[PDB]
RNA sequence: ACUCGUGCCCCGUGUGGCGAAAGGGAAGCCGGUUAAUAUUCCGGCACCUGGAUGUGGGUUUUGCGCGGCAACGCAACUGAACGCGGAGACGACGGCGGGGGCCCCGGGCAGAGUUCUCUUUUCUUCUUAACGGUCUAUCACCCUGGAAACAGUUUGUCUGGAG
RNA sequence: ACAACCAACUUAGAACUGGUACGGACAGGGGGAAUCUGACUGUCUAAUUAAAACAUAGCAUU
């Protein structure tokens, strides 16, 4: 048989991320003594559609505590985030929407972006639009916090990391159907080559383990095992159930 | 090319150690006289409506300088 | 006149793409090309430039939104609960 | 009350002496044929001295401690009034609206506020007057 | 109504192979190839045209004297005038907030 | 307060006031603006110097908490207003307080 | 910084090449000319870049122009490091307005065609480059002033006490 | 409120007239009642298959 076109999409080539457009990746600051003991106040110049990416993303503006240049940097946008505004990055900066602190800083039960899943990565979580991370819980004799994510999920993470107080910008972008061919065709084009998609058992055999047949069938259960080999996972990778989902689910 | 306005500045370009040549155009279909003098960057050019100040000043130029009277239908 | 029973701005797309995927589609298109009052100016000239980004025309302040409403009903609660929580907090 | 007469310390904000410091001569509330709006004869500095060190040398102080000044006519709505207000006997009437009508008149006063705006510099007093505004 | 050709090598209407038409003391039409629009340069802080300054490419700038490039006053080029007038009152009052705060500080907090 | 509502309709039935930034600073520099209002969502370049022409004349400021759309319509007009000053209060006793 | 290259003193986070005859980009037009080249040759008239030092002009002599309320103007009218900004520099489509060229109509000039009859007729020519000077040319911006009996205004819109 | 001067075309109405003819060439939709099937626009076996096949938006699962 074939490499299957999963197998190719490993290999680079035409399935490599589109990034002309793309100025800048959206990080926080560095974590410096400014950001760690005190606090650093930085100015929104402009809001900017970043393409590929449903979040807008803010420029902002900052001063060098060591250098007489400015240093500009790309976050993401929360959500009321405005040019002209102020925002304040570090231990002592005030609780307000665009402020970056220390988890250890903020009360239980507010929402933050772009958290860091360890201090100084400059974010990592919850930094797609609409979505946010929700600091539940403290443990300061540990030095850690309890976070719960976009999926649902409960991480620990050590109570230095860095969130912006708000949600991400972007609102439900999911909400409207695409509706047409050429708006999904538009909205892969500047980020994947993977619109559009055939199905694998409208393939051949040597195309896919889908494969051929005189119907259209897959043949053997969809569901294939955790540790199957490459070239063989195609379908519903170590699925602990199947079918419609017709009740509340105990795992989240 | 560039137009001069009066023949005090007319008559101290032609005084100019870079004026090459000049050259007397008449168009009697206008009644008018074009004073050129040729300098190293720019060609200038000076109108006159009277033939009276344009003897005046024939005389009065610089008599280095080389004069012509622009023959009609110059030949290659 | 109204030129149009129900489809509204959604007469566009003819006949195609269903009935109820039409009006889920004017729901966002309508408030999406809405005008809007400037918060910081108070001129109804608050308009989309992209997905997330909604720019004044006339006092020129660009401010990060929703994707077809300039503000969600979910930021506008955070932002009441932030104030709240903070206040609590501080005194 | 009013807070913009002789004395009264402003910045001008618009021309080319936009963010120099002025001190009025004369405040003309009401319009004169010319100029018809309120508006304020004002004397201010072009050039501020220059920063002075305790290292220099006495001639290099006072080749630095050397004021240019500049006399104006200006709107009333291209002056921002500051708290600041400096009274200076040799600036009393300096000019009086017709100065500005010879050019050698406006010498003759630029000199004379020059003169006056030294001494008062190297007097050491009103230090905000003689600091230029960073902006 | 006779009809032209490029006077260059490029055959492609490329946004560099900008033409005009004219007619010649010889009493024919021909191509001028042309060059770019100059573009006005803008401001700093709100950025519209600044007035005063001429619309050039950015190499033209070189040869024209100064007072033609900028405006007499504080950030003649590269701001509008009404920015400067923000910038300078903007100022003016945060270093006088700024006087009143210290000394209020002092006043209030170190009276002891 | 909530009563800055009625004088302002009262003073404005009986007084005079100027509405807008140009004409309320020319009454702040002639020295007959008895008392300023400045709307919450004023430019805070503008209302620190209106504060500070006002310091200049000793004359008092009032932050009202509504808008320009806000002020404008409690003044009666159609449009709005990002601040004022009242030139004579009336049978209005504004200025008390 | 020395007679003489080699004596020092500051800054530093960076520290390669190739890759477009349609992307970016300093500057040339007209007339004529050959059997065959020409924006390349010839004639005239220009422009750019780099380097040098002159004449005049301007500014100053303890100093680095003047004018205008202002938007800004004027032939210049000092300016290291370091920094900020602009230009280069950007999609597709729609109607509207200005300009060049072409087309069309009328009259006149010169030539040609037709003319048993008719046709003040049919056709052709009547041109003006780069480069400059000068005066203008929507949008915008400034000054005065303070608008409801709201007003101005586009084919469409929109704009105004933030004037 | 009329007169004069300037300027193109677009529309409408009437009389007369001939071969009862006139979008006179050219240019230029046949239509209707239903059934099966794919929603539609789009794509493919270059050189025997253009389709009901593929894609698609939507839905669902992992
Ligand atoms: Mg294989
Ligand atoms: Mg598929
Ligand atoms: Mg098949
Ligand atoms: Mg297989
Ligand atoms: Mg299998
Ligand atoms: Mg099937
Ligand atoms: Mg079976
Ligand atoms: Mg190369
Ligand atoms: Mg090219
Ligand atoms: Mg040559
Ligand atoms: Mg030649
Ligand atoms: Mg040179
Ligand atoms: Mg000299
Ligand atoms: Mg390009
Ligand atoms: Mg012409
Ligand atoms: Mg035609
Ligand atoms: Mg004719
Ligand atoms: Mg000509
Ligand atoms: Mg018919
Ligand atoms: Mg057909
Ligand atoms: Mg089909
Ligand atoms: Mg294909
Ligand atoms: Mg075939
Ligand atoms: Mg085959
Ligand atoms: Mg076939």
């Amino acid at each position: 048989g074939r490499v299957i076109r999963n197998q190719r999409k490993g290999r680079g080539s035409v399935f490599t991320a589109h990034t002309r457009l793309r100025k800048a990746p959206a990080k926080f600051r560095p974590l410096d003594y400014a950001e760690r003991h005190g606090y650093i106040r930085g100015i929104v110049k402009e809001i900017i559609h970043d393409p590929g990416r449903g979040a807008p993303l803010a420029r902002v503006v900052f001063r060098s505590p060591y250098k007489y240049k400015q240093i500009t940097e790309t976050f993401i946008a929360n959500e009321g985030m405005y040019t002209g505004q102020f925002i304040y990055a570090g231990k002592n900066a005030a609780l307000t929407v665009g402020n970056i602190l220390p988890l250890s800083s903020v009360p239980e039960g507010t929402v933050v972006s772009n958290v860091e899943e360890k201090p100084g990565d400059r974010g990592a979580l919850g930094r797609t639009s609409g979505n946010y991370v929700t600091v539940v819980g403290h443990n300061p004799d540990e030095g850690k916090t309890r976070i719960k994510l976009p999926s649902g999920a409960k991480k620990v993470v050590p109570s230095s990391s860095r969130g912006m107080i708000g949600i991400v910008a972007g609102g439900g972008r999911t909400d409207k159907p695409l509706l047409k061919a050429s708006r999904a065709k538009h909205k892969f084009a500047v980020k994947r080559n993977r619109w559009p998609k055939t199905r694998g058992v409208a393939m051949n055999p040597v195309d896919h383990p889908h494969g051929g047949g005189n119907h259209q069938h897959i043949g053997k259960a969809s569901t294939i095992s955790r540790y199957a080999a490459q070239g063989q996972k195609a379908g519903l990778i170590a699925a602990r159930r199947t079918g419609l989902l017709r009740g509340t689910q105990k795992t989240k | 090319p560039q137009e001069v306005s009066d023949i005090k500045k007319f008559i101290e370009i032609c005084r100019r150690k870079d004026a090459s040549s000049a050259r007397i155009k008449k168009n009697p279909k206008t009644q008018q006289i074009k004073f050129k003098v040729r300098c190293q960057r720019f060609l200038y050019t000076l109108v006159l409506k009277d033939s009276d100040k344009a003897e005046k000043l024939k005389q009065s130029l610089p008599p280095n300088l080389q004069i012509k009277d622009v023959p009609k239908r110059n030949k290659r | 006149s109204k030129r149009t029973k129900k489809v509204g701005i959604s007469g566009k797309y003819g006949t195609r793409y269903g009935a109820s995927l039409r009006k889920l589609v004017k729901k966002q298109e309508v408030t999406q090309h809405a005008r809007y009052t400037c918060t910081f100016c108070g001129k109804n000239s608050v308009r989309r430039t992209a997905v997330g980004i909604w720019s004044c025309k006339s006092c020129k302040k660009t401010m990060a939104g929703g994707a077809y409403t300039v503000s969600t009903p979910a930021a506008a609660a955070m932002r009441s609960t932030l104030r709240r929580l903070r206040e609590i907090t501080e005194a | 009350m009013k807070f913009l007469k002789t004395s009264r310390v402003c910045l001008v904000t618009r021309g080319r002496y936009a963010g120099k410091k002025v001190v009025i001569i004369q405040p003309v509330d009401q319009g004169t044929k010319s100029h018809p709006y309120g508006h304020a004869l004002v004397a201010g500095i072009e050039r501020y001295p220059s920063k002075i060190t305790r290292r220099m040398s006495k001639a290099r102080i006072e080749k630095r401690s050397k004021i240019k000044p500049f006399i104006k006519v200006i709107n009333y709505n291209h002056l921002m009034p500051t708290r600041y207000t400096l009274e200076l006997e040799g600036l009393k009437a300096v000019i009086n609206a017709d100065t500005f009508k010879e050019p050698s008149q406006r010498e003759e006063a630029k000199k004379t506020v020059k003169k006056v705006l030294e001494d008062r510099y190297n007097s050491g007093k009103n230090r905000w007057f003689f600091t230029p505004l960073r902006f | 109504p006779t009809r032209v050709t490029y006077r260059r090598r490029n055959p492609y209407n490329t946004t560099s192979n900008r033409t005009r038409v004219i007619k010649t003391p010889g009493g024919q039409l021909r191509v001028l190839h042309i060059k770019k629009r100059g573009t006005a340069p803008k401001c700093g802080d709100c950025g519209i045209k600044l007035p005063g300054i001429p619309a050039l490419r950015p190499r033209e700038y070189a040869t024209i004297s100064k007072p033609k490039k900028t405006v007499q006053r504080a950030y003649g080029g590269s701001r509008c005038g009404n920015c400067v007038r923000d910038r300078i009152i903007r100022a003016f009052l945060i270093e006088e907030q700024k006087i009143v705060k210290k000394v209020l500080k002092e006043q209030s907090q170190a009276e002891k | 307060a909530q009563s800055i509502g009625a004088k302002l309709a009262l003073v404005i039935k009986s007084g005079k006031v100027v509405l807008g930034y140009r004409s309320t600073l020319k009454a702040l520099r002639s020295g007959k603006a008895k008392l300023i209002l400045i709307a919450a969502n004023t430019p805070p370049l503008r209302k620190s110097e209106l504060e500070y022409y006002s310091m200049m004349s000793k004359t008092p400021v009032h932050h009202y908490s509504g808008t320009n759309i806000e002020l404008g319509t409690a003044c009666g007009k159609l449009f709005r207003c990002s601040t004022m000053a009242i030139l004579d209060a009336g049978d209005s006793d504004i200025l008390a307080d």
